[PDB]
């Protein structure tokens, strides 16, 4: 006993000394214990399991064990995961399956103790202390009289608390073995520090693959909720890595209809009594998405789903979507609550465990679905990180809501577009009556309504209720359209049509072009210029150009044509009010259209009236002459645009002075239309001066035309400082009236006068028009130097 | 020359008749006497 | 004896605490591994297993702890490791630890970026150990093919032996440890590798552990940056520049770049053909230089700087310069021509491209290492390219930060549907707006048409401007209008035959009048004709639906009201929203059933679920009402323009039939109520307490006017059913040959012989129950009941003449 | 009984709404003749 003294006496074999051979033995038996982390395809519970073992070798204790700690609902708690783990046990035995475990809330238990405490607890007595539980001593029919427990902290987070329990050979662990516990904990420590840091990173791995994916899905194509709800969740099937879950959809209508408020109101019918959201809305799962896993990989879509549907036979889809609260349960149907299905749910032997039941929420805090994940691939319950995946998997669900209510908006913004855009075009559409006004097909050819007449002798009746165009000057530059009423411009218009052979030649029906003639009028509003006059004056004058200027020996009958439509619809669906105004007072034109608004707006105008097959002047014609009318027709209606013509009259001149070299008309011809963009050029300019032609008239025209279009300067200038607060410029400004002759002499020698003195230089056929615009600049200027006596 | 440098990736992530369940999904449907089901259709009421 | 070790197990609690406590903290110094004792031995790997546990700090210093460690225990000198990178899919290996010697301080051996020595994995027996993952002992190096001598050459040391060994965890090489110069002896030894591997099973650890962390810490960067990417993008609809800026600041705090920018190139794809003249006619050169893979040219538009490691801030440069730093150099236009993603290192020494090799900026900011990538649209067509600076640690971007960025640029790429579909909604939005004003300018009344009715200028001698007082308005125009007592307007048996339709807009404004709505809400008379006229313009020109049938089921309100005695039950404003919605009841009627809408899929049928004509017609007239010209309610409060909207919409909605043939059932509950009160005045308190039982009763007054042609005159009633069978059969033709359904019996050319029997089994069905309700509430509505009975014998006469007609 | 205790939304990790707090977006939302041209064409409200 204490007979001989303590000595460190040299065994000579087998050993030279005992604390030496300890120290040896003992960093032998560390360094394998920390070789076992290196061993892949192994666990951490087996390194947990042999230093365990030494522990309790060591310390002449019994019963070693370790409590795994996690987070459910935001607090904490403890599981065993091995227990009494003694020297010389099996490891199989000693750990303990997700489905035999005892949970401990931290309040309760010395386990709970160390945990919250973060400290080493060392009890003697269990009896002394009021945080010991006889939980397990009754489950197991095991007694304590000891215990020494240290919780494994790394990074101030708590994985595991490791206790002994009951020194065999004593009746108190001292604090040397609390020493020796501590660090051999500390070991502990970086085994499954290792161990959380991994799982950690597939966690974060898992997530960011969720949120690729759903990213991917959502942006692939603008759909509904449903649709689009479905591929992201069946995209991150894998990574939820869950047994079975599900989804379901709330009606999102917050309102009744009026009719059938009446009965509710009226007591016919009780007043709804039952769950309800947040909002106020009624809990309806109109649609539940069930998708499995557990075997075969089905997926399932129940719409309008029966309270008997095995998701909905438990409480909590309604519990969620009446509080919005994320409930973790673990053994469902053990609780009292919300009654879970204890038996198999289903015909097949699948039963519900673990369930992680989450909300969806819109912007408004609105609850919109509610996602349901039932037990886990793994027997563990769900954790906290678990928690934070399906979070993050909801709110981006949540967001995405976003893209499926502007879908929803594109889909009404589309139909009402459609449903405007139809109504309009009926409006405009000239009718029937309007037509036979025309076209006295009942009145000469002794026929009923129905049209069922040759179109040859449509084409004969026709020619002969039409304007002579030999008469009313419609060959001349000095055709004034004042004597003419609106209908007989229609007239002559036909008539202009019929003149360069294209009727016949491109077989275009009589009634359709008859009705497109009447829908271009009615389409050029009742402003005091930009009126139908002025089409068919710009038409008017395109028609001379092509007939009288002999410039048709440059382009085909197809282009003369397109030529013909695009000057008749060159202003279609004018305002009054220029490209500044539309700018400036930030018009849906100058928003949907950036350079050349109201020329864009035209074009758009004039080719949607073409589509429509009633008034498809151009139907009977082929594809590639269909592409070609409608590129001239884009050419001509926007080079009406006056800035256009100021970048391009150098253009037009340099090829004015290339074709002026050649002493033969053939070859000036063979010049111009082998090159198509010559023939481009030469036709804006053609548009410009057809839109300028209005200063080449005789003076009384001339003057009455300036008039007009003063008038409708001042009312925009007028219209401009009412609604805009900004001074107009001299020309539209009403309070200038009487500058009105000296501005229209500078428009004289500015714009105009480029244009056909080019054109004589070009044609000599089209030096009248020239002529005409230096006598009118005359007259102006005796108005201007009038106005200099006047002062 | 320029140093050799990393394509563009894109097959990872380039993955509905891929996803069962569509058909069902695109839309979705939700009163009268005995006689009137069939008169109310017969006068298009309905 | 007798006791052996039981009494110091017992005790070896102590003797570990001790041993623990007094070899922690101190450092044994010993050589070569072989003269060492068993007991000093384990006393070094308790040092080592403590060193492991690092608790805070770098694994660098446990790194050097250990090589040093080896160093004494192999006998060899500078110990050396090589940490392996990936850039641009090409592995490499740069020296972290030179020259390790025992005794010899940490500062000194850890080499920084800037004096870093990289080698490819093709280059050095450095590069072959990282490749084949395998221990390698060479002696001679001088006389191996995979010796590389660049280092040597570098530091002026000479090798001639070495041992390397690759440190591999999950496949991947982390790190490659030098041994080298073994003195005394050369060759090495088997134990000497043995030991070598023991310790590297140290060093293998500490690596394992630190480059977990650093997994850890970048998997969670992504997933955060996802997640703040997700969240800006969704907030709302926005166009490229401000989606862009919102996800790339964001995100500033998870890109540990010092700085970064982000270029956005021109996306027209094709020029205007005015602008294509000059290059066709020759005479402006074609535009020669950079172009993307899809043709554009290369036109960086507008750029993004965030500015990080000094001042934040965050310059935009519209339209820059080529002399802008983020273009100067080539980077940036080369990855807008080819779309890889380029990782540089030491960007100032590469030749090709023309990087500053001074401050920039003048803050002293250096362009370090560069990592540029594009950003691609659905069709794999480049849109931006951003480019991030030199990394916040120094070290040069490896094939995490690589990831992060591609993810990033991958997200940004995806999000470009929220830009295209904030275009595609402002363009639907702004034709939609232009389509709707158009209408209404071409629906609504000319000045001429006004003054059709409105003769002001015929008696006031104006002849320009409506600057008359209200009262001479209306002096002028009810000396106009029809007298209601001459055109039997009060009468139920009114027939609109007669009339026409500027007739028949006359006597609406004259309905208007018999009210005393105009002057008690002070309806402007040009607003009233206006809008008149312009409800007469938007029925269309069908058989049926047309102006005249609107007409008279307003006329037929008006006599119900005045006539049949229900304005006692109603209000003023009621009765006037009442009317206003009965004569727009059926405005732009196309001319088929809602059954025809929903078999179509017309855009009414998608725009509106149920009840879809009456709806369009509802939120027309809601619209017509909008316009300030066309608004009889201006000059109303906006409790009572609310009553009048909800008056409008119960009124119109409930025009159709299925809604009719649902709620008959309350009516009649209220009429049998209403039939047991002893006194009139109970009965009106009774109806006019509930608002629900006057909505019922206005709703069963919009059934009874809109099927009021039934209760007409036989003359009358024949040529209106004439005109209904005559659109139900051009619907059922339209049927026919657009959707190739065969229609109904009621909508078929060839039952038209049978139109009598069918309209018989219609005056019983759906007519009579309400006429013959309205007849027990109000006795005054008597005669519409009498009336409706008369027409249906003429009907039964002509389905037994069918009868008869098929019996032969 | 009652139900257990269940965690609440995380709504403050990114309660934030949407605005022009992000530096440089007040420049970030939107973005040819002769000498005598400048002035006249100007004049005539032609551009
Ligand atoms: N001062 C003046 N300007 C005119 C005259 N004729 C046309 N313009 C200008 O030329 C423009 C032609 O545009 P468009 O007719 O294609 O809409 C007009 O809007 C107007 O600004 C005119 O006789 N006098
Ligand atoms: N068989 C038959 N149906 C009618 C008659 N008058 C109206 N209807 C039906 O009642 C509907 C009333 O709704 P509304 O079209 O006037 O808004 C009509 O569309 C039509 O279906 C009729 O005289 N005979
Ligand atoms: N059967 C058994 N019980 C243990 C073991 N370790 C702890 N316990 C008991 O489980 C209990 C859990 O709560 P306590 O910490 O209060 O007390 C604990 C011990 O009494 C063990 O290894 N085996
Ligand atoms: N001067 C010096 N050279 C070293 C050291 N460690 C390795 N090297 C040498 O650097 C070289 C890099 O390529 P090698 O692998 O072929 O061979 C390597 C060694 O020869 C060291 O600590 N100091
Ligand atoms: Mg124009
Ligand atoms: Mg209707
Ligand atoms: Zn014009
Ligand atoms: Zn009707």
């Amino acid at each position: 006993l204490g007979e001989i003294f303590k000595n460190s006496q040299v065994p000579v074999q087998s050993s030279m000394s005992f604390s030496e051979l300890t120290q040896v033995e003992e960093s032998a038996l560390c360094l394998e214990l920390l070789w076992t982390v290196q061993e892949e395809g192994g666990t951490p519970e087996q390194g947990v399991h042999r230093a365990l073992q030494r522990l309790a070798h060591l310390l002449q204790a019994d019963r070693c064990s370790m409590f795994l700690c996690r987070s459910r609902n935001g607090i904490p708690e403890v599981a065993s995961r091995l227990l009494d783990v003694t020297p010389t046990s099996k490891f199989e035995d000693n750990l303990v399956g997700p489905d035999k475990e005892v949970v401990f809330p931290l309040d309760i238990g010395i386990v709970g103790w160390a945990a919250h405490t973060k400290k080493t607890h060392n009890v003697p007595d269990v009896k002394k202390n009021s945080h010991f539980s006889d939980f397990m001593d009754k489950q197991t029919g095991y007694v304590t009289k000891n215990l020494l427990a240290t919780p494994i902290v790394v990074g101030k987070e708590v994985l595991a608390v490791i206790m002994a329990v009951n020194k065999v050979n004593a009746s108190e662990f001292s604090k040397q073995d609390e020493e020796v516990f501590s660090k051999y904990l500390n070991f502990v420590s970086i085994i499954l520090r290792l161990h959380h840091t991994s799982y950690m990173y597939n966690i974060e791995s898992r997530r960011s693959q969720i949120l690729m994916w759903s990213a991917n899905k959502v942006f692939e194509e603008l759909t509904d909720v449903e649709r689009q709800f479905h591929k992201a969740l069946y995209t991150v099937r894998s990574y939820l890595n869950c047994e079975r879950y599900s989804i379901g959809l709330l009606d999102m209508t917050k309102e009744k209809e009026f009719y059938d408020e009446w009965p509710i109101k009226l007591g016919e019918v009780e007043p709804y009594k039952g769950p309800k959201t947040p909002d106020g809305r009624e809990v309806n799962f109109y649609k539940i998405i069930d998708y499995i896993l557990h075997g075969k990989e089905e997926i399932k879509v129940i719409p309008t789903p029966p309270a008997d549907h095995w998701t909905l036979i438990s409480g909590l889809p309604t519990y969620v979507a009446e509080n919005g609260f994320i409930c973790n349960m673990m053994n469902a149907p053990a609780d009292e609550y919300f009654t879970f299905q204890k038996g198999p749910v289903d015909e097949t032997g699948w039963v519900i465990k673990n369930v992680l039941s989450l909300p969806i929420v819109n912007k408004k805090e609105d609850i919109v679905g509610v996602a349901t994940f039932y037990n886990r691939k793994d027997g563990k319950p769900f954790d906290e990180h678990d928690e934070y995946i399906t979070e993050t998997l909801t709110q981006f669900l949540g967001w995405s809501l976003l893209n499926t209510d502007t879908y929803d908006k594109m889909n009404k913004l589309e139909n009402r577009k459609d449903i405007a855009q139809e109504m309009l075009m009926n409006q405009t559409k000239a009718t029937p009556e309007e037509i036979k006004s025309i076209l006295k097909f009942q009145e000469k050819l002794n026929v009923d309504v129905i049209d069922d007449c040759e179109e040859k002798q449509l084409v004969a009746i026709l020619k002969e209720d039409l304007p002579d165009p030999r008469s009313a000057e419609l060959y001349e530059f000095r055709f004034s359209d004042f004597p003419l009423t609106e209908h007989g411009l229609i007239k002559c218009g036909i008539r202009l049509f019929f003149e360069i052979n294209v009727v016949e030649k491109f077989k275009v029906p009589v009634e359709v072009l008859t009705r497109w003639m009447y829908t271009v009028r009615k389409g050029y509003r009742a402003v005091t210029y930009h009126n139908w006059r002025h089409g068919f004056n710009v038409g008017q004058t395109m028609f001379t150009l092509l007939m009288t200027g002999r410039l048709k020996k440059y382009y085909t009958d197809l282009e003369a044509f397109a030529m013909l439509a695009a000057a008749f619809c060159h202003d279609i669906d004018h305002r009054g009010t220029n490209n500044l105004y539309q700018m400036k007072s930030t018009s849906p034109l100058a928003r949907l259209h950036g350079s050349s608004i109201l020329e864009r707006h035209h074009l758009e105008y004039s080719k949607t009236l073409l589509q429509d097959e009633s008034l498809n002047i151009f139907q009977n014609l082929n594809k590639r002459q269909f592409e070609t009318v409608i590129h001239l027709f884009e050419v001509a209606i926007i080079a009406t645009d006056l800035a256009l013509y100021f970048k391009k009259r150098t253009m037009f001149q340099k090829i004015v002075d290339a074709c002026e070299q050649m002493q033969t008309e053939e070859e000036a011809i063979k010049y111009v239309t082998v090159d198509p963009t010559k023939k481009e050029i030469i036709m804006a300019m053609m548009m410009t001066a057809c839109d300028l032609s209005a200063i080449t008239k005789p003076w009384e025209v001339q003057s009455q035309v300036a008039l007009m279009v003063a008038n409708e300067f001042w009312e925009q200038g007028d219209l401009e400082r009412t609604v805009l607060q900004q001074q107009p410029i001299p020309m539209m400004d009403r309070n200038k009236r009487d500058e009105l002759p000296k501005l229209q002499v500078g428009f004289i020698d500015f714009v105009c006068t480029f244009v056909y003195k080019e054109f004589s230089r070009f044609h000599k056929e089209i030096t009248p028009m020239l002529s005409g615009l230096q006598n009118n600049r005359v007259e102006w200027k005796s108005l201007a130097d009038e106005y200099d006596a006047k002062m | 020359g320029p140093p050799k440098f990393k394509q563009r990736q894109t097959r990872q992530f380039k993955s509905g008749d891929d996803i069962p369940g569509m058909e069902g999904l695109g839309t979705d449907i939700t009163a009268f006497n005995h006689l009137e089901l069939h008169e109310l259709a017969q006068y298009g009421i309905i």
